[PDB]
């Protein structure tokens, strides 16, 4: 073991420990519930005028309908009267939503993202997949309730009809995870009520696969200079394994759906020389093809 | 509870038992796996904290108590209920049905005349439940099998809880005084109210 | 006095009128408590 | 200065002064340079 | 026969305590009390003194204006007294040196008897009702019950319990707490694992305390001065029936929504001018149990449904047990003391444990569950609440309360606009004393 | 250019002392509109809540009616929690003012948040058992076979 350290190294090791279990994951399957409290929080808090691009935006978002979201809006709507400017505008525009969410319709799609967190390219891809009335599995790096308080936030925000979301903490740089995840992603969507709380893996067929999982360079343990090294297993090989993974899925269960991975490349190798890092280890993606 | 001057004796318990004994001492105990039957040895050292059974003698040697050979099953209640319950309990509940006996018996025959949540329970205590309180207090403490209902046993409103759940089944009122001594007319005062 | 010979008078109840038939009488559970008048009939001997 | 700090801060005209600001003021009463020109508290010092 | 010392390990390593460092002694309760009476005595007694200090402080003030035998004091428990009786128990059988007073200050009554003595020493009623989980509402009914049948024109109602070694050992070996080994496996910490309507609620944390509200005669009210917190428009427990299975929870208390106009729960609205639409909230029992969160949600969706509550004007539920935890004895008192801040202040509390609404909430739309709070300003009112609290063995209770100010308005504009002079003027004399 | 600019600081001149106190507590009314009668109710038949208090996991009713309805307490919210908690004591020694009960340590209003409610938060509400009965029910409760 003092061998195999002085090859590989201090950080290696460490950081290659299980983290994924079948056991922490949380389902996000309400739009009905989160419709419903997002409408009545407009309702109380309505300031701006009609001219506002936003009660056209949030009209988008409170697409989502069904007999449960209608009896919520026809109602507040109905219990409001003639008492001012507002609630002039208010009841008009509910009556107006309450009428083009009885003839809502919805599409499909089922999209597992990584690399989905706060202020980056795929949380704004996530959001814009939820509202495009998508079934998206998200992962986390960082399990913690301030990343998970997030991804709740994002979703009663965008979700549409017929979305569905999954957040879970996940690991890329793990191939215990990449394994135990995608044979989470394609069991069976059961759940077992005996004596106990058994959830048999939600079994979905991936459409979209987007590979946003982007390490950064932190080095507190000194790791620096070695990570290049790695993530070429994370950005390329893990994702490889990745690709596999849901290739054999497809296969076991025996799906000819074709599952889309964008491929996240670098933009124009050779022509920057100040990146440092997107030019040189994107390039065999055109290897990889 | 007395203080051992010098190590104890090792004696043969199980992991699960073993290593709760090193949860309490453990500077003062110590434990093994004996390679073979896979148990555990343990051996108390000095200074661990030992209680040891002793007696007393009391004053009070009479009582006013049931007449002997009184028997929740010959006036008909199921073992299973005898068991579940309190001693109290049995007290409440065949007094229950003796008193509904000097007038009706079917208790449903209430909810002809009235809607079911018009009937009320008003039932006071000075303790109560005072046998299944003194059963978990030992029990625990003691590690002895007593009964998971325990708690729920013990709550001094549970006893007529349990002659709602088998006799009357009122959707009604249940109140249940703490009088000391006084409860039974304080429980009427209620009642009346 | 039929009680007091028989060991009559404590009879613990199957609760009969609760589940009468499975299927309704589950659904029909809300629909007694929130109406008034709603009772036993005894010629069924006390039915829900 | 007195109204252009007591309307910054109404509630100091409907509250009583803190139970902490009274040994404080008494306590200023001691350090003042030129003595008190009044009596702040009745106790055993009242003499001094 | 030897008994031979051995130890266990447990499965809950956490309960909702009270703040560590807290005092009997820092309230100003002699030392010598606090030796004599057990824990749960410390909580109702300083419960009660702040309880007092809401209006007037000497007790003695109430045999002013009232004889004394028309102070009542009614005050619940779901067990009581926890402490003296296991200290009795093992004591007794170690022959440890334990008090001479055990089996008087283990009786459940004899709590707020030790408040009687030590402070108001009212002449009157002393009923103690025993709710399980459910006394604090069964208190205030009785309370209720005494003021108007000229019994009592003043009474103290309440609930309170503590939390001990063998109360938790009770609920965990019959199922009904969470299992904290569990909720860490599921990545849960001690302040979110109290979740009430959540898909995922594991059973109740217990809980320690107590609490107390001051009920009186609303002419006695005014004529002494005092503050007016609430309307108490209704109280009753209702039991629910025969049944055999553990699991299956009580609905008896749909009791009080049948009649519809005729009910009581809307008469008790109709005599103050209030329609069924006009409850914006109700305080659910919420024990964050599988058996009770559902069970309670369909019967006051029901509740509504009867009473032609308008389609979609749904009930909007606080959950305090997601907070403060489950305290049985003293549950819907923390409840009836919320309900009386957010008639005041408007404010409806959030439930913040709740991560996701459990999908078979979806059939109840009288029913809205809150994440975030709900700040109701000058400008947006409220009017009544309701308490709702199910306890063991089929206690279950409702305690429908209503806003001040429509009881000021059977004054007459002459006598209302006396009487708000006069709770002007105890309001400043209040924060005085306070 | 830029990581020269977040790596050359400097300091704007910033002189404050911050203080946190508050009035007595007030109420703020509701807009109501009622039409009433007034001699139609008996006010003998009527009940009515006078006062209310509670001891709790979040201290009395105004901690915890903070906690529940804002989720942080005000410059009163954690003056009592500290008060009740016994972080602060009153001398009547020299100095004359409230102290810290734990080191002896003399404090104002203000660093009571700073000093106290980092720790107040993590020893109030719920949290891990605190043994003040010499045992623990998760770890070690006595047992006699």
């Amino acid at each position: 073991i003092d061998l195999v350290t002085a090859e590989l190294g201090s950080d290696w090791p460490r950081l290659v420990a299980p983290t994924f279990d079948a056991r922490k994951a949380v389902v996000f399957d309400d739009r009905w519930a989160s419709a419903r409290e997002d409408l009545v929080k407009l309702w109380l808090a309505e300031e701006g005028d009609i001219d506002a691009q936003w009660e056209q935006l949030s009209q988008r978002f409170e697409g989502t309908g069904h007999v449960v979201a209608t009896q919520a809006n026809w109602w507040q709507g109905k219990a409001l009267a003639a008492g001012r400017n507002v609630h002039a505008s208010l009841f008009g525009r509910i009556a107006a939503g309450a009428e083009n969410p009885g003839k809502g319709r919805y599409s499909d799609e089922v999209a597992v993202v990584t690399g989905a967190s706060k202020g980056s390219i795929a949380a704004s891809v996530v959001g814009q997949l939820l509202d495009g009335g998508a079934t998206v599995i998200a992962t986390t790096s960082r399990l913690d309730d301030d990343r998970l308080a997030f991804y709740k936030q994002l979703y009663r925000d965008h979700a549409r009809f017929d979305a569905t979301l999954w957040v879970v903490p996940a690991n890329m740089a793990s191939y215990s995870d990449i394994d135990k995840l995608v044979e989470w992603v394609g069991t069976e969507q059961t759940e077992s009520l005996g004596p106990q709380s058994i959830h048999l893996k939600d079994a979905q067929t991936p459409t979209l696969l987007f590979p946003f999982a982007a390490p950064r360079v932190a080095g507190d343990m000194s790791e620096v200079g070695s990570r290049a090294e790695m993530e070429m297993k994370v950005l390329l090989w893990a994702v490889q394994r990745l690709i596999s993974g849901l290739s054999k899925i497809g296969a076991e269960r025996d799906i000819a759906s074709r599952l889309h991975v964008v491929l996240p490349g670098s933009p124009n190798r050779g022509m920057f020389g100040g990146d440092g890092a997107y030019g040189e280890a994107k390039s065999a993606l055109d290897a990889l093809e | 509870s007395v203080f051992l001057d010098k190590d104890f004796t090792f004696v043969v318990s199980s992991e699960a038992d073993a290593r709760a004994f090193v949860q309490f001492d453990p500077e003062h105990t110590v434990a093994r796996p004996l390679p073979d039957s896979s148990d555990w040895e343990v051996t108390r050292k000095a200074g661990t904290e030992i209680r040891v059974p002793r007696k007393t003698k009391l004053s009070r040697t009479v009582g006013a108590q049931i007449p002997t050979g009184f028997d929740p099953t010959v006036w008909g209640i199921s073992p299973d209920m005898a068991s579940s319950i309190d001693r109290v309990a049995l007290w409440n509940i065949v007094a229950t049905v003796d008193a509904f006996l000097s007038s009706g018996f079917t208790p449903t025959e209430l909810m002809r005349w009235v809607h079911p949540s018009q009937v009320a329970s008003t039932q006071g205590t000075g303790m109560g439940g005072m046998t299944s309180m003194q059963t978990m207090y030992h029990g625990n403490l003691l590690g002895r099998a007593k009964p998971n209902d325990i708690l729920q046993e013990v709550l001094p409103n549970v006893v007529a809880a349990h002659v709602m759940q088998s006799y009357v089944g009122g959707y009604g009122a249940m109140v249940h005084p703490v009088g000391a001594c006084a409860t039974a007319a304080v429980s009427v005062e209620e009642g009346v109210d | 006095v039929s009680a007091i010979a028989g060991g009559r008078p404590m009879y613990e109840k199957p609760a009969d009128r609760r589940f009468d038939h499975d299927v309704p009488e589950k659904r029909q559970e809300a629909a007694m408590l929130l109406s008034t008048d709603a009772r036993l009939g005894e010629n069924d001997q006390y039915v829900l | 200065a007195i109204t252009a700090l007591l309307q910054r801060y109404p509630d100091a005209e409907t509250v009583v002064l803190h139970p902490a600001d009274v040994p404080f003021f008494v306590e200023l009463c001691k350090t003042l340079g030129k003595p008190v020109n009044f009596v702040p508290v009745i106790d055993k010092d009242v003499r001094r | 026969e030897i008994r031979v010392p051995r130890k266990t390990k447990l499965s809950r390593t956490v309960g909702a305590q009270i703040p560590t460092g807290f005092d009997p002694t820092v309230w100003g309760i002699s030392p010598d009390m606090a030796s004599s009476i057990d824990r749960v005595a410390l909580w109702n007694i300083v419960a009660t003194v702040d309880a007092f200090l809401s209006s007037g402080f000497t007790p003695t003030e109430l045999m002013r204006w009232v004889h004394p035998s028309q102070v009542a004091s009614t005050q619940g428990t779901g067990m009581g007294g926890m402490t003296s009786m296991q200290t009795m128990y093992h004591g007794n059988l170690l022959g440890r040196a334990k008090p001479n007073d055990i089996l008087q200050e283990v009786l459940p009554n004899v709590v707020a008897a030790h408040v009687m003595q030590s402070y108001v020493g009212g002449y009157g009623a002393m009923v103690h009702p025993v709710g399980a989980c459910a006394t604090a509402a069964v208190s205030v009914e009785e309370g209720v019950d005494k003021i108007k049948l000229g019994k009592a024109d003043l009474v103290i109602a309440g609930g309170f319990d503590d939390l001990t070694l063998e109360a938790i050992i009770g609920f965990g070996d019959m199922a009904a707490t969470a299992d904290t080994e569990m909720m860490r496996a599921k990545g849960i910490s001690d302040s979110k694992f109290s979740r009430a309507n959540d898909r995922r609620r594991l059973g109740f944390l217990e809980a320690q305390g107590g609490g107390t509200i001051l009920l009186a005669r609303g002419d006695l009210a005014l004529k002494m001065g005092l503050p007016v917190l609430a309307v108490v428009g209704y109280a009753q427990s209702f039991a629910d029936g025969v049944h055999t299975s553990i699991p299956a929870p009580g609905l008896g208390a749909l009791g009080a929504a049948r009649g519809g106009r005729e009910s009581t729960l809307a008469r008790s609205l109709a005599q103050l001018g209030v329609g069924a639409d006009d409850i914006a909230v109700i305080s659910k029992h919420d024990t964050s149990t599988l058996a009770n969160d559902p069970n309670e949600t369909e019967l006051h969706e029901r509740i509504a449904d009867s009473m032609g509550r308008a389609p979609g004007n749904p009930l909007f539920i606080v959950s305090q047990k997601t907070l403060t935890g489950h305290a049985k004895g003293g549950a819907a008192v923390f409840q009836m003391m919320g309900l009386c801040q957010i008639l005041r202040d408007g404010v409806i509390p959030p439930n913040r444990s709740l991560d996701c609404v459990d999908d078979e909430l979806a059939t109840s739309g009288h029913f809205v569950w809150v994440r975030e709070p709900l700040d109701l300003r000058g400008k947006f009112p409220l009017k009544a609440g309701l308490v709702t609290s199910l306890g063991f063995g089929h206690v279950s209770g409702l305690v429908a309360l209503v806003h001040p100010e429509a009881f000021i308005a059977a004054l007459d504009p002459s006598e209302r606009e006396d009487y708000r002079t006069r709770a002007e003027q105890r309001m400043l004399a209040g924060q005085r004393r306070l | 250019e830029m990581s020269g600019a977040a790596d050359e600081s400097d300091d704007e001149a910033p002189a404050g002392t911050i203080r946190a106190l508050p009035s007595p507590p007030r109420g703020y009314n509701p807009a109501p509109a009622p039409e009433w009668d007034d001699l139609d109710v008996d006010p003998a038949d009527l009940v009515v809540i006078v006062g209310g208090a509670e001891l709790g996991p979040y201290g009395s009713s105004r901690t915890r009616f903070e906690m529940e309805v804002s989720g942080e307490l005000s410059a009163a919210g954690v003056l009592e929690l500290a008060w009740t908690t016994g972080m602060v004591k009153w001398e009547d020694d020299p100095k004359a003012g409230w102290y810290d009960t734990e080191t002896g340590e003399l404090v104002p209003e203000c660093e009571i948040v700073e000093r106290y409610h980092d720790a107040v938060v993590e020893r109030c509400g719920i949290r891990e058992f605190v043994d003040d009965g010499a045992i623990d029910p998760d770890h070690a409760s006595p047992l006699l076979v």
